[PDB]
RNA sequence: GCGAAGAACCUUACCAGGUCUUGACAUCCUUUGACCACUCUGGAGACAGAGCUUUCCCGGGACAAAGUGACAGGUGGU
RNA sequence: UUAGUUGGGCACUCUAAAGUGACUGCCGGUGCAAGCCGGAGGAAGGUGGGGAUGACGUCAAAUCAUCAUGCCCCUUAUGACCUGGGCUACACACGUGCUACAAUGGAUGGUACAAAGGGUCGCGAAGCCGCGAGGUGGAGCCAAUCCCAUAAAACCAUUCUCAGUUCGGAUUGUAGGCUGCAACUCGCCUACAUGAAGCCGGAAUCGCUAGUAAUCGUGGAUCAGCAUGCCACGGUGAAUACGU
């Protein structure tokens, strides 16, 4: 019942070396307990594997990896009288990027290899090739949302 | 059983380890500050009265 | 070649009493440096507010002490007597 | 005394058994000091140690040297639930 | 000359600026060592990149206090205040990025009945 | 499976009293077909003018059951404290089911 | 091999600690008096190296002899009547720690 | 992780054993005015028996020696 | 000068007294007015951030045990002294915390960066000894001067290679240190060895909106000794808020 609605949003600083916004927002996503050095370093070294394994562009390939896992639709369930109906709805521009990084890192921890260094770098390779767990979940979101297209606006 | 207890604490004990501190006004054993030799209750009730120099309520 | 240490709970007495020394000292011992405001030392005492229960409700008290410093370079025969004569009130402690 | 300055032995307990060597386990010793380490001189003697409400007799062996008197006089009375 | 003493958190950084090549001196120690992170290194040059003077002046820094990031923030404010003294014509440029402002964020105080600044002990219904 | 805890003050918690409290509050199981195991807080106190008090708290997950009563003797209060508790279970359960069925 | 089978893929500093009565720190001296480097695989030491270690480890106590000594000490306390005997004989915590809660590592499940 | 901002003896308010009855703590009684402390013995200690000393200061005094009363003392209940 | 050291100077920080500064002050739009939206100046803009401050009253809420006190009760004891024991028990149930279940990690070596406090029957350095907890020693300090007091995470190199293990440390045997007249019931710490449950936790449930949560160290009260509790200090430092 309370609350005034819209609120301000945090800023992002342009990181050196790989000047980008997604990179800076990715560093803070996989950081734990405020250790910037640990989280930042594994990302910078991970881009080396991106160059050595399949060298196209460290700035690129990461790009379309994001634009291949960011969802287009979304489900925001609501409870109606008698039964709860999963209502499909669009995804805003800001949450478009947020749901990408979170899905990237949740399944980068579950990859199952020796180091987080390899695991994160390999995962974006699979996404850049329309494969992997991160790509898989977005299809689940789309399949479920498009299955309930009936009461989309109604 | 307190008048006996206060008198007991005044006189010197068998060894230096038996000795301890007691509140001067009331005489409770727990929570005594040896800067003032008052317990936490007598300290509050008498600091409000403006009789402890320097002591004032702390906002920050 | 004489230093003066002043401490007080209330600076209003301290600053006023400190000024009295400065005027009197320069009468004979003109070589007097200005008072130096040495850092104040503070202590807190958090106390349970209630009597029996309620450890979550407490109360905090403080004790701030202010200090000053007076330095004299070239003394005079009456400067010590002048310092001796000037007796500051209570609430301030002097120390030559 | 758990240090180099030890060991600690109670005076009135130590002196009583010292003059009881002529008895040679002929008299029970009734003492309260539980904080005395058992000496070699105590071996073979029987001492009654206060357990908080009464005196319990213990016969000193050679294996008991270096321990305290109270170790062989249990205080809390536990019998299960 | 060009004193631009700036602060951040618990850090105070007194910076004297002189024309030169671009060498940075911190407590008589090379600045490659004192600031290890290259990410922390770019922010030092923000007042020197809005105005094209990066390869023209030498900074002599005598910082004291605060954590390693704390001196990095306080030295950014240090040069900007000193650089603004060099020429007032840079004020609109630096103000746009918000570099003259001294950040007001400080660590809070602990409160009684709480396990920190705002952390509350676990509540049990029954 | 309910676990009890009686805080007897100014009174002795005799075994017959313990059995009486346990068996009377045990019939609430019929209503709430899955009562997750929870702790019951029961308080008893008697005044100088022969008045008895009972307080019951049964923190079910979404159901905070309470009732407090004052009567003549101890047994009347316990028998009269079921009515206040049974009302709340019937109030809370039938509120959820019928409203979501418009 | 050295009293009992030790791991092969492991390292001599780590493999030795697989016998009762030896530990990480003590493995530093037995690898020092043997004059052999710490970073050596177990399936690399020669007979001359392995011979010195067995000679060095002979002086220190090992399994069996140490296993029986500690049990003998435990037995000595059971019938002497010492307080620790009833703790050992009943399985309750022996040293000075409480029993109202948190004594499961010795009492069991 | 509440009174308890610190339970090995003390704290301690509980229990066992060993002890005292104007009393451990204040007022008014009366004789001396310092009163003790210490060493030895029995001592678990409290306490029982002996010796050295108790020097008050200025008719005043506070304490202490000695027995009596008025009296004291209760962390006993609401 | 080995070192801000010494000589020298308050230039800068710094400490603390007195002042300025933020008041919808100004501008534009909107409104009739309160006001609302945006913008400039500024370090700070809309009660800037945080504290102290808790109206009439409700719960016969808690405290006769901090203190006081009506009435009732005891008084060769329900008052007074001493030693020993207990408040530390244990088939079990619940609440609040600490440590983990490892590779963003363990181990080894090098090194940088704080704030806030305490110290006279007190803090206790250098030096020497011991693997260690610690011992001798006595400098300086009634302290912006000396001590407590080397901050830790972080950074840089090597190694371990996904296992109940070089993870985890409970538990236990032996040998020690320190306080105290005294460490068995019943203290803390050190050395060697033993090596348990535990590989992310069911139903359910808790905290938090920015220097916050999260994480890492530091100090103080009580204190001869003893805190994973309490009260304060700083280092690094997020994600999200469509909306009712
Ligand atoms: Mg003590
Ligand atoms: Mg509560
Ligand atoms: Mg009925
Ligand atoms: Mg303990
Ligand atoms: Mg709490
Ligand atoms: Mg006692
Ligand atoms: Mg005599
Ligand atoms: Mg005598
Ligand atoms: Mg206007
Ligand atoms: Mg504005
Ligand atoms: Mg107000
Ligand atoms: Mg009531
Ligand atoms: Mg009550
Ligand atoms: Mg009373
Ligand atoms: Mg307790
Ligand atoms: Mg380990
Ligand atoms: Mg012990
Ligand atoms: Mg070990
Ligand atoms: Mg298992
Ligand atoms: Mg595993
Ligand atoms: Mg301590
Ligand atoms: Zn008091």
């Amino acid at each position: 019942m309370p609350r005034k609605g819209p609120v301000a949003k945090r800023d992002v600083l342009p990181d050196p070396i790989y000047n980008s916004k997604l990179v800076t927002r990715l560093i803070n996503k996989m950081m734990v307990d405020g250790k910037r050095g640990k989280s930042q370093a594994i990302l910078y070294s991970a881009f080396d594997i991106i160059a050595q394994e399949t060298g196209k562009d460290p700035m690129e390939v990461f790009e379309q990896a994001m634009k291949n896992i960011m969802p287009l639709l979304e489900v925001k369930a609501r409870r109606v009288g008698g039964a709860n109906y999963q209502v499909p709805i669009e995804v805003r521009a800001d949450r478009r990027s947020t749901l990408g990084l979170r899905w990237l890192v949740n399944y980068a921890r579950l990859r199952g290899e020796k180091t987080m260094e390899v695991r994160v770098a390999r995962e974006i390779m699979d996404a850049a090739n329309n494969t992997g767990a991160s790509v898989k979940k977005r299809e689940d979101t789309h399949k479920m949302a498009d299955a309930n297209r009936a009461f989309a606006h109604y | 059983a307190k008048k006996s207890m206060i008198a007991k604490q005044k006189r010197t004990p068998k060894y230096a380890v038996q000795a301890y501190t007691r509140c001067e006004r009331c005489g409770r054993p727990h929570s005594v500050i040896r800067k003032f030799k008052l317990c936490r209750i007598c300290f509050r009730e008498l600091a409000y009265k403006g009789q402890i120099p320097g002591v004032k309520k702390a906002s920050w | 070649k004489i230093r003066i240490r002043l401490k007080a709970y209330d600076h209003r007495i301290l600053d006023q009493s400190a000024e009295k020394i400065v005027e009197t000292a320069k009468r004979s011992g003109a070589s007097v440096s200005g008072p130096i405001p040495l850092p104040t030392e503070k202590s807190i005492y958090t106390v349970l507010r209630a009597v029996h229960k309620y450890k979550d409700s407490r109360e905090q008290f403080e004790m701030r002490t202010h200090k000053r410093l007076i330095d004299i370079v070239n003394p005079t025969p009456q400067t010590v007597d002048s310092l001796m004569r000037l007796d500051l009130p209570s609430g301030v402690d002097i120390e030559i | 005394r758990s240090l180099k300055k030890g060991p600690f032995v109670d005076d009135h307990l130590m002196k009583k058994v010292e003059a009881a060597a002529e008895s040679e386990k002929k008299q029970v010793i009734k003492t309260w000091s539980r904080r005395s380490t058992i000496f070699p001189t105590f071996v073979g003697q029987t001492i009654a140690v206060y357990d908080g409400r009464k005196h319990v007799p213990v016969y000193v062996q050679e294996d008991m040297v270096g321990h305290k008197l109270g170790e062989f006089a249990p205080t809390r009375t536990y019998r299960g639930h | 000359q060009y004193y631009g003493t700036g602060r951040r958190k618990s850090s105070v950084a007194r910076v004297r600026l002189v024309p030169g090549d671009g060498k940075i001196v911190i407590n008589n120690r090379d600045w490659e060592d004192y600031i290890p992170f290259a990410a922390l290194r770019e922010v030092i040059k923000q007042p020197l990149v809005a105005t094209e003077t990066l390869g023209n002046y030498d900074v002599l820094v005598n910082v004291h206090g605060g954590g390693y990031t704390g001196q990095a923030g306080a030295i950014r404010h240090g040069v900007a205040r000193a650089l603004l003294q060099v020429a007032p014509e840079y004020r609109p440029a630096l103000k746009s990025a918000g570099l003259l402002t001294r950040d007001p964020r400080m660590k809070e105080r602990k409160k009684y009945g709480l396990k920190g600044a705002r952390r509350a002990p676990q509540f049990s219904k029954r | 499976m309910l676990k009890y805890n009686i805080r007897g003050e100014n009174i002795e918690v005799t075994e017959p009293i313990r059995d009486y409290v346990e068996k009377k509050i045990d019939k609430l199981e019929r209503y709430f077909t899955e009562t997750p195991d929870a702790n019951v807080h029961v308080n008893l106190k008697v005044y100088s003018d022969k008045n008895a008090k009972v307080e019951v708290t049964i923190p079910l997950p979404n159901l905070v059951l309470r009732a407090e009563e004052t009567s003549g003797d101890l047994y009347a209060s316990i028998d009269l404290i079921v009515d206040k508790l049974e009302r709340q279970i019937r109030k809370h359960k039938t509120k959820v089911n019928r409203k979501f069925r418009d | 091999i050295a009293g009992v089978d030790v791991p092969r893929e492991k390292r001599i500093v780590i493999s030795l600690t697989y016998i009762y009565g030896i530990g990480k720190q003590t493995a530093k001296e037995v690898l020092a008096e043997a004059g052999v480097s710490e970073d050596t695989r177990t399936r690399d030491l020669t007979e001359e190296e392995l011979g010195k270690i067995r000679e060095i480890l002979d002086r220190i106590k090992v399994e069996g002899d140490l296993r029986r000594e500690v049990n003998l000490n435990i037995k000595r306390l059971i019938e002497i009547g010492s307080y620790r005997g009833m703790r050992h004989r009943r399985g309750l915590p022996v040293r000075g720690q409480n029993t109202k809660n948190n004594a499961r590592t010795r009492k069991g499940p």
